[PDB]
């Protein structure tokens, strides 16, 4: 249950929606990286403990604001988890504005 | 043991030197079972 | 069985799961009780654990 | 049915020649066949596979195919990583595989079936294909692993003359060579821990039993050999194999039979049905309560087994029965529904409990479940402290149990003071092992009792039987008489150096103990040294004084048991009165103006006292302890060779007083010399009567001078010797006297001879009338001054002193001659390398070495160039100062006497000059070879102070020229610098 | 084994230089060789081992001068103990703690 | 890595100082209750994470005020370990007030 389990389902999820809607336009593109985003994270406590645990993540910040201003941890966990795979997903878009769209000429 | 001629050695070892590095070693491997080889 | 308390060996009881699965007539539904296992690092432990 | 045996018949070839590694094979081959071991041939390992499936088919009933074997094979089998420790763990613990058939069920392969020893089947093979050997099978298994010798190969170095796959299984190695026969464990070690462990097969009165034939005919019965090797031996955690010495499994399996026996006739909770072990005080005697416990809870019948120790020793052994995991006896405290929760904790049923956890087990609870079982008890360390009352509320609070105990100190009928022996509480005396056999086994020494009959003034006092006169003569006239106090204080400073072996001062030495009887005797015996070192520091100012301390605190408490013991000695400071307090406080206050610590004299300050005055001895700080209880049962030190007594030790108080002693350390002790002042020889007597017959003494105590002197026939061993002035007789008339030595036979001769001067002459040190005899040749004559302290010193009137006088040691110098001309054959015979037959004596002459002090004073006190000679064969004398022979003569070929005003400043003299010289040696060694300046340089000082040198190390190979690490080379003008620098290195030892 | 090749790369020659394997507390070697010049440490956090003592080493060799002997999960305190041993007069030693001690 | 490791840790260090102290007093027992409790939680990264994923533990509270008002998670979490520590250590608390004490009585 590494972090790079949930960055292999949001890298295939966003192959997915960059394949299936062609997708060209790169404020679009990150609008489909919202979209891939939250839904690729875990939901459950342990899962997101070992997520937590492992390697790439930190516990430390890119934007203090991602945290919602309340009691509830796994909310800020999820929204630290959220933070990595958004910045990981700024490398995968660099990654998809060369990958994918290039083939599909016919 | 080039401390000089040839790279590539071959199993020419005369094994009354082989305990001198052995001695100043004790990592005495071959002359043709190395990384190289 | 159980009052063959601390009784080598573990087997009989794999043996004693081993014909009620049998059962062929007919409409089975069995083919089931394969998940007790043998792990266990020794055989004598494995026993007793068993046993507990 | 036994296997180690009582009765045993010698058996004797006829022969059949006894010689021949061919002819040991072949009648240990015919010897096993006719034992029902089962001779095969087997050429590969595969046919050594095959056979392992056949018998292993044979005793499991199951079939393979060559599918089932080869993943058996190379699954469990012959895993090719695993290497020794593996396949013992598999031996010991791993020893059945779960193993899946093809038509799908799950069976048990054993290998060992270790609950019916009979169903194993056994072979034996020899190898394939130098060294003759035998192994035998275990159910095609290689385990028992026997080597021969040539018979002139003596045991100590036949140990050092040490595909496949099976052959990683093996646990017993016996090593023989017809005569001797030893047993290892599994490949341990080398020759520098060698015949530390190496046992020998024995009956069960620990007699051995060294021989192949009767080793044949007992150790190797199938019952006997596969009982010891699978239910005797433990797999401890790791690295360790424990096979048990054989009066261990005497024991253990004497303690099974009396059990199974008793259960039998349903005999339980009587005073005949128990028994007790006599073992002596350490010698391993966790292993043999741990085997016997572990078999005893693997009876079917037996329920409980309590495991009973006396305080505070419970955590120790608690991990020590845990060092195989996991006899489960945790008692952390009585948790007394916690305790009985412990009892209802099933299945591991062995419990380790001291006797007050039982005992307010028995208080508290009344009706406890586990009253009716079947309970066996075992017990440590029964001094009476804490043992009485618990054994009558065991009596009549239980209902089944089978009660033994391990014991080191008995009690006997001989014994008395209204108590209650041993054989009434536990019973028949099961198996017992005392100092005799160990002293057979050469695992300790023997004693010396001496009486100092000197003093007619008081001998009627010091001779008195009666006991109530020995308690009644307690005052300052009977043993306290001050005359009394500084004659005997004036012996030991007179013969202490003597007696420790600290004639010469490079030598090393002893140190020894004083016992006394109270601490109102102490406090007069420690001033009176401190008296008298004082005086003898005002006759010379040249006498090294020595250092002694003290310990004693509390106290003669209750009479407790019978005769007679040392009172248990507690630690309350507060406990005695103001004057010995006062005293000790003091004492501590002079011993911490030397050591610089801060003992104080609360619990915890005496305490730790006591915790440094253990370590302190044992590096040989301190040379004599005055001591009035301590140090006598715990304390062990193999420099301790010397006991002083002033005290009424009796029976087995006694034994454990005089074997504080006698511990091994290497060649040079030999005994352990008790030097007494009272009547106790006596005494000695009627203690070793309690051990067995009156052949005791002549095993256990010491052969008398005269027998040393003269020559003897011994009626322990049936050997003949020569005696000492025999062997001096033999010096001259065998030889052209001294150093006219030139051939092979008279080399080896003289070699041969005058080793067995050396040992007989360190035997003789001890002694006192060789010491006067050694007195009188430095003596002047006549000057009665000096006459008249001889006299003094050592007793003597004078018939006695010309008797003396009549006897003729030989002369020093010719000494001298010999010694010399053993060192030169020592070295002569050192380079290369028929002569490798005889061990050179070495450590006698590594002891009377001289470390050019008394050299220097030789060289200061002469007056009057002549004395070149005379240093120039005491040189010769000791080995290890062949180097500075030259350097001392160049020192006095050099400057003269007038150069140094006196002893003490030719001293830094010498030494300056040395370093002079040896900074114009080292230039010309590194000029005289061209070599790497610094990097050389460094490594002669390195190696100056590492006080050798080697070819490890590769700095060394730093300082080759320009052109050496090549193949192509002669490498041997490396070697020749390299002699060149071990020859100057040697030629400054110990200076810089 | 990693160790033994960490200082092996670094050209260090071979004779000297070492590193034994087992507990340091149980079965410590050198005690002979010597009272050291500099020692450096640092013992990794919760390193326990059962007491107090579990053998008879209450009263061993080295830890008499310290009274009482550190229980389980304490053991950082043990390393000090033996820190003090193996160092001579000239010595002097620099090991790393856990901050959290107040008088534990 | 269980939170159970870390609750015998704290039994036998709570343990140890009712045995080496002879504390009989309940409210003097709960501050030494408060000595074993951070004496005894764990320290390393993932380490917390193990126990935060194990059973026993849960990531609801029992006082919202242990938690500091601030963006330092694992202080949190820890705290929440403290927590429970604290209400298993009050049952602690109930098994020693009979558990040890009585006998010693000499």
């Amino acid at each position: 249950m590494t972090y790079n389990n949930v960055f292999d389902h949001a890298y295939e999820m966003l192959k997915e929606n960059i394949r299936y809607d062609d997708i060209r336009d790169t404020d679009d593109l990150h609008d489909a990286i919202h979209m891939a985003a939250d839904n690729a994270v875990p939901h459950y406590y342990a899962d997101i403990f070992s997520v937590m645990a492992s390697e790439g993540i930190d516990l430390e910040f890119e934007d203090s604001g991602l945290m919602p201003d309340t009691k509830d941890v796994i909310r800020i966990l999820q929204a630290r988890i959220y933070e990595q795979l958004t910045i990981d997903l700024w490398e995968d878009a660099e990654d998809l504005l060369n990958e994918y769209l290039e083939e599909v000429e016919e | 043991i080039e401390a000089t001629d040839d790279i590539k050695d071959d199993a020419i070892k005369t094994k009354g030197y082989f305990i001198y590095p052995s001695q100043l070693f004790c990592n005495v491997a071959a002359k043709a079972n190395t990384n190289d080889r | 069985l159980n009052a063959d308390l601390n009784s080598i060996f573990v087997a009989i009881e794999s043996s004693a799961y081993g014909y009620p699965s049998e059962a062929d007539i007919k409409g089975l539904f069995a083919d089931f009780d394969t998940t007790s296992n043998r792990l266990g690092n020794t055989v004598k432990d494995k026993n007793a654990r068993l046993a507990a | 049915n036994f296997i180690v045996l009582d009765k045993y018949i010698k058996a004797e070839p006829t022969g059949d020649s006894y010689q021949s590694e061919s002819d040991l094979e072949r009648e240990l081959i015919q010897d096993l066949r006719n034992q029902g071991y089962e001779f095969i041939s087997v050429k590969s390992q595969s046919a050594m596979l095959a056979n392992v499936r056949e018998q292993l088919q044979n005793l499991n009933g199951v079939v393979f195919n060559d599918s089932e074997w080869r993943r058996f094979t190379e699954q469990y089998l012959d895993n090719p990583s695993d290497g020794i420790l593996d396949k013992t763990r598999k031996i010991h613990i791993d020893y059945i595989c779960d193993f899946i058939f093809d038509d799908e069920r799950l069976e048990n392969i054993y290998l060992i079936d270790k609950k019916n020893l009979m169903r194993n089947k056994v072979q034996i093979i020899q190898q394939f294909e130098n060294r003759y050997d035998v192994t035998i099978l275990v159910n095609g298994l290689p385990l028992v692993q026997i080597e021969l010798k040539k018979r002139g190969v003596a045991i100590r170095e036949a140990f050092n003359q040490i595909e496949n796959s099976l052959f990683k299984y093996l646990q017993l190695f016996v090593i023989s060579n017809g005569t001797d026969t030893r047993y290892f464990a599994n490949t341990t070690k080398r020759d520098k821990n060698s015949f530390d462990f190496t046992m020998n097969w024995a009956k069960s009165d620990n007699t051995l039993i060294k021989d192949l034939k009767d080793f044949t005919a007992t150790c190797f019965q199938k019952h006997t050999l596969l009982n010891v090797l699978v239910n005797y031996s433990v797999f401890d955690s790791s690295q360790t194999l424990l096979v048990m010495r054989p009066y261990q499994i005497a024991a253990t399996e004497r303690i099974l039979w009396k059990i199974k026996s008793s259960f039998t006739a349903k005999n339980w909770s009587k005073p005949e049905s128990g028994g007790y072990i006599w073992h002596t005080t350490g010698s391993g005697k966790t292993l043999t309560s741990f085997k016997a416990a572990r078999l005893a809870t693997e009876l079917d019948f037996i329920d409980k087994v309590f495991f009973v120790v006396d305080r505070k020793d419970l955590d120790y052994q608690t991990m020590k029965e845990y060092q195989r995991f996991s006899p489960d006896s945790v008692n952390g405290s009585e948790n007394t529904a916690g305790l009985k929760r412990n009892l209802d904790k099933d299945d591991n049923k062995i419990i380790v409990t001291t006797i007050q956890k039982l005992n307010n087990l028995m208080k508290a609870e009344s009706d406890l479940p586990v009253y009716n079982q079947q309970v066996v008890f075992i017990f440590d360390e029964c001094h009476r402290s804490q043992f009485g009352e618990a054994q009558k509320n065991l009596k009549k609070k239980f209902k089944r149990y089978y009660q033994f105990g391990f014991t080191g100190t008995p009690i006997f009928p001989e014994n008395a003071l209204g108590s209650e022996t041993t054989a009434s509480v536990f019973g028949r005396e099961l198996h017992s092992y005392v100092i005799t056999d160990a002293i057979r086994d050469e695992k300790v020494l023997k004693f010396k009792v001496d009486y100092n009959d000197v003093r007619p003034q008081f001998k009627s006092l010091e001779t008195e039987t009666d006991e109530k006169k020995l308690s009644a003569a307690e005052n300052q006239q009977a043993f306290l008489h001050p005359m009394r106090i500084q004659e005997i204080t004036q012996y030991i400073l007179n013969n202490f150096r003597q007696k420790t072996h600290r004639t010469f001062p490079g030598s090393k030495g002893f140190n020894a103990m004083l016992a006394v009887s109270s601490v109102d005797a102490a406090k007069a015996y420690y001033a009176t040294f401190k008296r008298l070192q004082e005086e003898a520091a005002n006759k010379s100012a040249t006498y090294k004084p020595l250092r002694i301390a003290t310990i004693f605190s509390f106290a003669a408490n209750e009479e407790q048991n019978a005769i007679g013991e040392i009172s248990d000695e507690t630690f309350d400071t507060s406990a005695m009165d103001s004057s010995a307090k006062e005293f000790l406080d003091a004492a501590i206050r002079e011993y911490n103006s030397h050591f610089k610590t801060n003992f104080s004299t609360d619990s915890n300050g005496f305490q730790n006292y006591y915790r440094d005055l253990a370590q302190r001895v044992k590096n040989q700080d301190i040379d004599l302890l005055i001591v009035v209880g301590m140090f006598l049962t715990g304390f062990d030190a193999p420099t301790l060779n010397t006991l002083f007594v002033d005290k009424n030790l009796r029976y087995h108080g006694l034994m454990q007083a005089f074997s504080r002693t006698n511990r091994i350390y290497d060649a040079t002790k030999t005994f352990g010399n008790i030097v007494t002042f009272r009547d106790l020889e006596r005494s000695t007597i009627d203690a070793i009567t309690l051990f067995g017959d009156k052949n005791t003494k002549n095993v256990v105590l010491e052969k008398s001078y005269t027998e040393y002197m003269e020559g003897f026939t011994d009626a322990a061993t049936g050997e003949a010797k020569r005696g000492f002035m025999t062997v001096v007789s033999e010096l001259e008339q065998r030889f052209p006297d001294p150093t006219s030595i030139e051939s092979e036979k008279e080399k080896k001769d003289f070699v041969k001879l005058f080793g067995e001067y050396l040992r007989a002459e360190n035997i003789l040190q001890n002694y006192d009338e060789f010491a006067t005899l050694k007195a009188l040749q430095q003596i002047d004559l006549s000057d009665p001054v000096a006459v008249e302290k001889f006299k003094a010193e050592h007793y003597v009137d004078d018939e006695k002193f010309a008797e003396l006088q009549t006897i003729r040691l030989p002369a020093d110098r010719k000494i001298q001659d010999y010694r010399s001309a053993y060192n030169d054959i020592r070295d002569w015979q050192r380079r290369e390398k028929d002569w490798d037959d005889v061990v050179f004596e070495v450590d006698l002459l590594k002891s009377q070495e001289i470390n050019l002090d008394y050299i220097l004073g030789l060289i200061f006190e002469h007056n009057r160039g002549e004395m070149i000679e005379e240093v120039k064969r005491l040189i010769r004398s000791s080995l290890g100062n062949r180097a500075k022979e030259g350097l001392v003569v160049d020192f006095i070929q050099q400057t003269n006497l007038d150069d140094l005003p006196d002893k003490a400043s030719i001293i830094d003299a010498f030494f300056t000059f040395a370093q002079r010289e040896q900074q114009r040696e080292a230039e010309a060694l590194i000029k005289e070879e061209n070599l790497n300046e610094d990097a050389a340089k460094r490594y002669i000082r390195t190696s100056l102070k590492r006080e050798y040198a080697t070819e490890n190390g590769t700095e060394l190979n730093e300082t080759l020229p320009k052109l050496s690490p090549l193949n192509p080379q002669y490498k041997t003008k490396k070697q020749a610098v390299f002699q060149k620098i071990v020859s100057f290195i040697e030629k400054f030892k110990g200076v810089g | 084994n990693l160790a033994r090749m960490n200082m092996f790369l670094h050209n260090i020659n071979y004779d000297k230089f070492d590193i034994k394997l087992g507990n340091t507390l149980t079965e410590p070697h050198f005690r002979d060789e010597k009272p050291f010049d500099a020692i450096v440490s640092n013992p990794p956090y919760s390193v326990k081992w059962i007491g107090s003592d579990d053998p008879t080493l209450i009263n061993d060799e080295r830890f008499a001068p310290a009274g009482v002997l550190a229980p389980k999960s304490k053991a950082d305190f043990a390393f000090v103990l033996h820190a003090l041993n193996y160092l001579s007069a000239k010595g002097r030693a620099a090991i790393v703690c856990f901050p959290g001690i107040f008088y534990r």
